[PDB]
RNA sequence: GCUG
DNA sequence: TTTTTTCAGACTAGAGCCGCTG
DNA sequence: CAGCGGCTCTAGTCTGTCCAGC
């Protein structure tokens, strides 16, 4: 191969930066748009690009409220992540004073390091990422439509217009692909605007939980 | 006849893998299986498939159907969380009172475990107010009715 | 044959164990209106043919 | 005054079987009713002159209300 | 088997006066029927409530106004815009309105086609006056059309109360 | 305190009432097969 | 068992 | 003491299994 | 070198199969 282990390793970077970009994390248009030829200037084959610390990202930054929040995306070499590999990842994550972290394991996540994402602390949240997944930006796929993460300002107009409780919305699973991109959590309202079969538009909501 | 052009088929479920295959545009692949779609796509496009699927399946048949049946029918199979199939299980996650479980299947667990609960359930939908003998709040019952005759709150007298 | 085939009841005997109208056109009989006839009537949304149909012509 | 001015169906045959009922138990006819044997004969017929003494409270789903005429809605 | 299935889980869902489909527990399964808020038995067009082409025939045929001005082009869409914008329809979803300056866009373009081919009116004065029948719309026609379309849609709209849901598992089943 | 956590209505019932020590037997309007089971049940005590 |  | 007489189906425990997880 | 986490697996089991009419 070669061919194919860059071709990974540039499209997972480019979805990753589309799912940054998304999330709110800023990421300049030249790593959000790369071509494979100009990622085999920085790294060629697949010994020169390695996986484990050539890629590592801590470069986005959450403009839009604080310079200082920052996510890491660690690519992990080994195929299967123990808690072992967590514990490092959270000692850099540590140092640094960043709260958030991606991990993109390869083939899966041992069950024990499973675990310890749920409990290594509320203040240190990492979400786990499946190279297999990033390898096609769901976001651009054409049955998903467009979501939209709502404000507590619209949250309480949606809720007024209505006269709902929240606990009358529609659900969404954290587990759920697309709520996972986003990262959302636990109380979140995302908007979503499915397509019609004309050329307008139909607004429906729901609640994550 | 302008363009002659090849698409690959596959009969099988890892729809992950089949969308990340190097040369499958995984923009444009799509399955028949809701619960493959649903893991893989979120739930709006697991209502999707609900939608199509159904309506794939009945204009293949002859059998014309509105989409505003199917676009009630989706939803309703999609609107807490995950998908919930309208089995004897899917029921139980979709509904909370339990004559209208006790009148589908299951009627000894359902009236047991209700009982170990204490499940207060309120008499609603059409289930429970057609073998409680109470008018439903469906249909006529959702508007109540009043009389225009000759009234009004009246001045008392001076005590 | 229609003669044979032909019945009609108003008010008659009901069985002890459930007050509900008898089974047979032997025994007077009463016709079932079913939980597939119930639905149509639930989807027309008529709430008083229903009552008055289940209950009141029925056990009330 | 935001629910739909047109009168439901399931609102008129309410109004038509309340009225009905009410006129087959002796209450007052206001459509002067010629050689009418039938009390819902009588009611539609009420209903066409728009003289039925009923108003319908329509509940919304949070527990509001609003109150319409019979009059008032529109009947299609 | 499976009627009673689909009967014993979509039979609670009703149409209420908000227009949002809602369980008896009070959840929000829709926000409106079918997106549109339309009732499938009164659609006349497949799944689409109007069918615009036949309802200006029949208008034209049942009120065919001879001595009228039958002007058009620019007059036909100056007219319609003006009967738009007149209190009502603004209670119609803004995408019917457009749909309906759609269809009229499109009826003006056809008028000035078959002018131009045989003939424009210079002012209305022509001298063969069979050609004035080519494409003839006159103003009662216009404003006759319009309301037709404005109640054929207020009167498609599903009422609060359908039983929605029960009419959907039948309509599955049969 | 525990009646809660083992997912019980205290007021609807307690742990206890689960084991049976007296049987309710049914209103003979309920039964014109489950009265010979009765009869059985006796003689069985 | 047959009709519906 | 000696035959079967529909066909699935998505739940509920066990049996492990191997490997990191200490 | 030892352990418990999830796995993963086979079977196990109870649950349905149109309306009614004679």
């Amino acid at each position: 191969d070669d061919e194919e282990e860059t071709y990974r390793l540039w499209k997972i970077r480019k979805t990753i930066m589309q799912l940054c970009h998304d999330r709110g994390y800023l990421v300049t248009q030249d790593e959000l748009d790369q071509t494979l030829e100009e990622f085999k200037a920085q790294s060629g084959d697949k010994p020169s690009e390695g996986r484990p610390r050539r890629t590592d990202l801590t470069v986005l930054v959450a403009h839009n409220d604080d310079p200082t929040d920052q996510m890491f995306v660690f690519f992990p070499e080994e195929p299967k992540v123990g808690i072992k590999t967590i514990k490092v990842y959270c000692q850099r994550m540590q140092e640094e004073n960043i709260t958030r972290a991606l991990i993109v394991v390869q083939q899966g996540m041992t069950p024990s390091a499973k675990q310890s994402l749920v409990d290594m602390a509320p203040k240190y949240i990492l979400e786990q990422f499946l190279q297999q997944e990033l390898l096609i930006n769901i976001t651009e796929h054409e049955l998903v439509p467009e979501h939209v993460v709502m404000t507590k300002e619209e949250v309480t107009e949606l809720l007024a217009r209505y006269k709902l409780r929240e606990n009358q919305l529609p659900r969404i699973q954290a587990g759920d692909p697309v709520a996972r991109y986003f990262g959302i959590k636990r109380g979140q309202v995302v908007k979503i605007i499915r397509p019609s079969e004309t050329a307008g538009r139909y607004i429906t909501y729901r609640l994550v939980q | 006849s302008g363009k002659e052009k090849y698409k690959l088929l596959v009969e099988g479920d890892n729809l992950r893998a089949v969308m990340a295959t190097h040369g499958v545009k995984g923009t444009r692949t799509t399955s028949n299986n809701t619960y493959e779609v649903e893991k893989t796509l979120g739930i709006e496009a697991a209502r999707t498939t609900i939608i199509n699927e159904i309506q794939y399946t009945m204009v293949n048949h002859g059998m014309s159907i509105d989409r505003r049946h199917v676009m009630l029918l989706s939803d309703l199979m999609t609107y807490k969380g995950e998908v919930l199939g309208i089995t004897r299980f899917g029921l139980a996650k979709m509904k909370e009172s339990v004559l209208m479980l006790a009148s589908f299947e299951k009627t000894a667990d359902h009236l047991f475990d209700a009982a170990y609960f204490g499940q207060k359930d309120s008499v609603c939908g059409v289930s429970e107010c057609i073998i409680m003998g109470i008018p439903m709040n469906i249909g006529t019952g959702l508007f109540k009715l009043l009389h225009k005759a000759d009234r009004d709150p009246n001045p008392p007298k001076r005590p | 044959m229609v003669l044979d085939k032909m019945h009609a009841r108003a008010r008659g005997p009901r069985a002890v164990l459930t007050r509900q109208p008898t089974e047979g056109r032997s025994r007077d009989g009463g016709l079932r209106l079913g939980e597939m006839e119930r639905d149509c009537l639930i989807g027309y949304g008529a709430s008083m043919l229903l009552l008055e149909r289940l209950m009141i012509s029925s056990d009330a | 005054r935001i629910t739909t001015p047109y009168m439901t169906k399931y609102e008129r045959a309410r109004v038509l079987g309340t009225r009905a009922l009410q006129i087959a138990m002796c209450a007052p006819v206001m459509v002067e009713l010629e050689g009418e044997t039938d009390p819902l004969l009588i009611a539609m017929k009420e209903l066409k002159a728009r003289k039925i003494p009923i108003i319908i409270r329509r509940y919304l789903p949070d527990g509001s209300y609003e109150d319409w005429g019979v009059d008032e809605l529109i009947i299609t | 088997y499976m009627q009673r299935r689909l009967v014993k889980s979509l039979e609670d869902l009703c149409s209420q006066y908000d227009l949002t489909v809602r369980s008896s527990t009070g959840d929000i399964i829709q926000f409106i029927y079918g997106g549109d808020g339309l009732d499938p038995a009164a659609m006349e067009g497949k799944d689409e409530p109007l069918e615009f082409k036949r309802v200006l025939d029949n208008i034209k045929a049942v009120f065919p106004c001879p001595s009228e001005p039958a002007l058009s082009k620019n007059e036909l869409i100056l007219t319609t815009e003006s009967i738009m914008k007149k209190s009502e329809f603004l209670c119609c979803q803004d995408s019917f309105l457009q749909e309906i300056k759609k269809f009229i866009k499109g009826v003006s373009e056809k008028i000035k086609k078959t002018r131009d081919k045989y003939g424009i009116n210079d002012n209305g004065t022509t001298e063969p006056r069979v050609l004035y029948q080519l494409d003839r719309i006159t103003p009662t026609q216009v404003e006759k059309f319009l309301e037709t379309c404005r109640d054929k849609y207020m009167r498609a709209q599903m009422e609060p109360g359908s039983a929605v849901g029960a009419l959907c598992a039948q309509s599955i089943g049969e | 305190e525990d009646v809660p956590l083992l997912l019980m209505n205290p007021e609807a019932g307690k742990p206890s009432d689960l084991i049976l020590t007296r049987l309710l037997v049914p209103p003979l309007c309920i039964r014109p097969d489950l009265t010979m089971k009765l009869t059985e049940i006796i003689f069985l005590n």
